Formats: C-alpha cells, structure tokens, sequence
C-alpha cells in the first residue's frame, strides 16, 4: 500500500494550486481519502475528506468554500484544488485514508508536499565557507527562497559528525542556514572538504570547497 | 470535540516507562488513535481503536481508555522514540488531534564544544558580514550565547538554530549567527561569543580580532 502525492510548491497569495494523491495496492473506491496539513512548527490540522464511490465530501471551516476535494476512481487518485490561497495556508499537505472504514484510523499517509504561499520571488543561496583554523568547519547557506535546500559533504562520503542546522527566516524574508562538521585537526590542508548545496526551487547547485 | 493532550513535552531516559495522556471533551467511545511523527516525516499510526497495537509497531507501545481519558504507554523508552506524539478522535467529523507531546531522551550532562567563525572574504565583498558561533554536541538543550563586539554586549543582531537530538549520543548542536553590514563590521576589532551551559563551570568565550 502506497499514497504518493504531487503538485505542491510556491504559489502567489490569492492563487490556485492542485494537489494529487495517487494510491497503489488498494482501491480508493473502498475507503475515505483525507487531506491533513501541518504549518511550519505547528501540529496537524484536518482539511477535507471524500468517499470516492459517491463523491461525498466534508471540509474544515477554515477552507470551506475555497478548497475542493475530489476523486477519480478510474485513476485511483484523489485531488485537492486550493483557491484563494493565503499565507495561513502555507503548510506541508498530507493525504491519508480511513483504514478499515475508520476502525484502523489513518493507517497510511502520503509523503507530504510543501505548499508555500508568498509573493516573494525565488532566489538561490550564496554559499560562503566557514573556514577552520579536532577542528570544525562548514558552509553558510545564505539568502534563499523558498525552502528547502539540501546539504551534503564531499558528495556523501563525509557523513559522521555533520550538523546541518534548520533554516531560519531572516528579517529580510530570506532563509539562511549553516552546515558544519568536526574533523581531525591533522587532516586540514591535505584532506579536501566540499559542501554540496542544492536548491531545487531556483535550480541552483553549488559545490563549495572550504579551505583553512 | 477537542482533545487535550498532556504533557506538552517530556524528557525520559532509555528504558524508562513513559505515559502520555489525552482527554476528550466528551464521549468518543473508543474511536481514538495515537500517532508518532519524527522530524521531516509523515505521521505514523501506533494505536487504533484506543488499545490495539498497529501491525509492525514495537510491543513497547500500548494504549488504553478510561471514559474520556486515553493513555499511550511506552514501557521501555528507546533512543529512536525521539518524536512528537499525537492523539486523535474520529467519533465525529471533523476528526481532531491533540496538540502533541514532544518526547526527548534524557542523558547525562555534556558540555558544548565552542567554535567561532569570522566572515569570509567572499561575503565581505558583497557588503555583508556574518559571524557564526557553534556549540557542538551538548546536553541539556538550554544554553545562553551572548555576542560581544569590542566587549560590548549585542542585542537583536543574532539568530539561533538548534539541531534535533542526535540519534547516537542524544546531544544537541546550536549555531548563533551575528549579521552586520560590511561598514559596521570594519568599525570594530574583537568579536566574541560567550557560552553559559550547565556542563561548564564558568562561561566559555571564543573570540577573534578582525583581520588577524
């Protein structure tokens, strides 16, 4: 059993956006399909549900009128059409099902998709070295939008001792983070340390060598 | 129907017995589920219909009911149970969630390793200067990081970020980033971060002289 979502991303305030929830290993005709969302740093909020056999729907008050949940049994897929989007709608959106006609609650969930409602343009990060002089070194991943970015070290060959910090929103409205690692002092100047920064929303790829 | 979950967070050691409770604002029969959510992942079903262990969930998890009060029990807390736990009722539509319980692993006190990083020459070129202070692998989570510029305490030019608890050693890491203009950075000489933590007998200061 799988629930695989798609369709999120960055959308303008007042805009529209449509999420899909594709089911495999079971027939959505047999169950209820739910959408549940989680704003950054908050808890879980139920959004809507549908019984695909007859198309019956229920909605949370905060999305009543603006959102439409729907389903296509011949595609084994459910949808969330989001309209009049607000900053309050920024969240990770999950799809789920009532397993066992509810008795099993939400036993399977999609992987989630991030929806960001903002008028700000995309912007890739600048990557600056945190130079060393046991040593610590790292990369400052500054001024990007929107989330997320991923960081690796030496293309995944350096994993132990790495701390990639959660992004913080700066007063400018752009995100920033650092990723650091502790290495042997004796390794500096001969061992080579590169952070691999990836920002898919802006199609930005940066490999930054950090030297002492 | 509301679900009041307590406590909001708790700290317990590996092998401890953990109790999380949830009170329904009215009768919900046994239509109650418990979920686990780990950082970056979708929620995961643990208990359905108040007391039934979901397939694949370790037997240290159990649930029970007493009227409107529902209880999740972990008999022997493990390092991998670092998560937020959520109770949920589906007796009526809409289904509602409790506000969550952050569970962290208790461990012995560990002092942070402290490092300070000056702004890179590349970033100074663009006209901004970021100074980063790193606190590595400490416990507990609480720490006080103060910035001093020419021995003068700073206010409102720095932001903090903390990693999730480490899977192996159960420690935290923390970054503090002081952001200045290039012009303001070039007007001062000594940049220091001062760290107060339970694991330190007295505050630790790391500093550098600009340009040296």
């Amino acid at each position: 059993v799988q629930l695989v979502e798609s369709g999120g991303g960055l959308v303008q305030p007042g805009g529209s956006l449509r999420l899909s929830c594709a089911a495999s290993g079971f027939n959505i005709k047999d169950t209820y399909i739910h959408w549940v969302r989680q704003a950054p740093g908050k808890g879980l909020e139920w959004v809507a549900r549908i019984y695909p056999t007859n198309g019956y729907t229920r909605y949370a008050d905060s999305v009543k009128g603006r959102f439409t949940i729907s389903a296509d049994t011949s595609k084994n897929t459910a949808y969330l059409q989001m309209n009049s989007l607000r900053a309050e709608d920024t969240a990770v959106y999950y799809c789920s099902r009532w397993g066992g006609d509810g008795f099993y609650a939400m036993d399977y969930w999609g992987q989630g998709t991030l929806v960001t409602v903002s008028s700000a343009s995309t912007k890739g990060p600048s990557v600056f070295p945190l130079a060393p002089s046991t040593a610590a070194l790292g990369c400052l991943v500054k001024d990007y939008f929107p989330e997320p970015v991923t960081v690796s070290w030496n293309s995944g060959a350096l994993t132990s001792g790495v701390h990639t910090f959660p992004a913080v929103l700066q007063s400018s409205g752009l995100y920033s983070l650092s990723s650091v690692v502790t290495v042997p002092s004796s390794s500096l100047g001969t061992q080579t340390y590169i952070c691999n920064v990836n920002h898919k929303p802006s199609n930005t790829k940066v490999d930054k060598k950090v030297e002492p | 129907i509301q679900m009041t979950q307590s406590p909001s967070s708790l700290s317990a050691s590996v092998g401890d017995r953990v109790t999380i409770t949830c009170r329904a604002s009215q009768d919900v029969n046994t239509a109650v589920a418990w979920y686990q959510q780990k950082p970056g992942k979708a929620p995961k079903l643990l208990i359905y219909s108040a007391s039934f262990l979901y397939s694949g969930v370790p037997s240290r998890f159990s649930g029970s009911r007493s009227g409107t009060d529902f209880t999740l029990t972990i008999s022997s807390l493990q390092p991998e149970d670092f998560a937020t736990y959520y109770c949920q009722q589906h007796y009526t539509t809409p289904p509602t969630f409790g506000q969550g319980t952050k569970v962290e692993i208790k461990r012995t006190v560990a002092a942070p390793s402290v490092f300070i990083f000056p702004p890179s020459d590349e970033q100074l070129k663009s006209g901004t200067a970021s100074v980063v202070c790193l606190l590595n692998n400490f416990y507990p989570r609480e720490a006080k990081v103060q910035w001093k510029v020419d021995n003068a305490l700073q206010s409102g030019a720095s932001q903090e970020s903390v990693t999730e608890q480490d899977s192996k050693d159960s420690t935290y890491s923390l970054s503090s980033t002081l952001t200045l203009s290039k012009a303001a950075y070039e007007k001062h000489a000594v940049y220091a971060c001062e760290v107060t933590h339970q694991g330190l007998s007295s505050p630790v200061t790391k500093s550098f002289n600009r340009g040296e």
